[PDB]
């Protein structure tokens, strides 16, 4: 079925949005603002379906 | 007990030449990438002996 119909796969990023989505878009501009010297581009895993 | 690496330097210049060649060391260390480290650069040229 459409992973939506389940809740708890959407909750635990397994199928859902992605990182920039869901993200206050504060944070999401933060992080591109120092990617260089303070990273942050893996503390979020963003999910992917076939 | 400030010796690391097992060699005799201590941990702040370490992490200082880590720094100051690849922006690594304020998110633990590895081994940095290719491309990033030529011939005269710091890590690739540093062998501990006892």
């Amino acid at each position: 079925a459409t992973p939506s119909m389940m809740p708890q796969w959407s909750y635990m990023h397994i199928s859902g949005q992605d990182a920039s989505e869901y993200l206050s878009p504060g944070l999401v501009q933060f992080a591109r603002a120092t990617e260089t010297y303070f990273s942050l581009n893996n503390k979020f895993r963003n999910p992917t379906v076939a | 007990g400030y010796n690391v690496a097992q060699c005799n330097m201590t941990k702040d210049w370490f992490l200082v030449q880590m720094l100051a060649n690849y922006n690594i060391g304020y998110q633990g260390f590895y081994i940095p990438e290719s491309y990033k480290d030529r011939m005269y650069s710091f890590f690739r040229n540093f062998q501990p002996m006892s």
